[PDB]
């Protein structure tokens, strides 16, 4: 097959962590 | 539980250990391809390329007001640039970003702190591994102290950002074990 796997698992995991730490106030 | 804030404190640092686990998972996936999928690293001798390429020039053009974001409506990746990722970061050395730190401090602006760097700030810790060089320990101390100046400027302690800021400082003192910045009580006599 073409094979283009790389985004299979949210690599943006690093980005998500940014909002949680700052969000820590609600 | 105003006094016992250890419970909440663990959650912040706890995330850091978790972040490293995520990197390992993608290690196998990246190994399936070389650094060319979507990462262009300017020549090492071109220090200017690293600063601009890594931080892009979009920060200078800013994008949040509204029309500023649509300052290049043609495609997508082009008006987005190359954002930080595991592949980009994985090839970057701990020492490389360390030197780049000097340039960042040059902006100064005291009252300035551009919350934009904060998203980037997390990446620096993830890029640091093994014991920190004597110089590396000294630099982390410099940025933390500057942040304190901002607190003085704030008119009300009950602000809204202060709570997040308070948690942020605690992370540096425990993770690096820098008791120098740790808020000790009074030795309890």
């Amino acid at each position: 097959g073409q094979s283009d796997d790389s985004d299979i698992w949210d690599d943006t995991a690093l980005i998500k962590a940014y909002d949680k730490a700052v969000a820590s106030f609600k | 539980g105003y006094s016992p804030t250890l419970q909440w404190q663990q959650q912040q640092v706890a995330q850091f250990s978790t972040v490293r686990q995520n990197v390992n998972k993608h290690r196998s996936h990246w190994k399936s391809q070389q650094l060319d999928s979507n990462v262009t690293m300017p020549k090492s001798e071109d220090e200017e390329g690293w600063k601009k390429f890594c931080l892009g020039e979009k920060l200078c053009a800013d994008g949040a007001v509204g029309p500023a974001t649509n300052e290049s409506p043609g495609i997508d990746y082009v008006q987005i640039g190359f954002p930080p990722l595991l592949s980009i970061v994985s090839r970057m050395n701990q020492a490389t970003v360390t030197s780049v730190l000097e340039y960042l401090s040059n902006w100064f602006g005291e009252r300035d702190f551009t919350p934009e760097l904060g998203r980037w700030l997390y990446a620096l810790l993830a890029c640091l591994e093994k014991p920190l060089l004597p110089e590396a320990h000294s630099l982390i101390r410099q940025l933390a102290r500057r942040c304190s100046e901002v607190r003085l400027l704030v008119d009300s302690k009950d602000d809204e950002r202060v709570p997040a800021l308070n948690l942020l400082i605690c992370l540096v003192s425990r993770y690096f074990d820098q008791r120098d910045l740790a808020d000790e009580p009074s030795l309890e006599y």
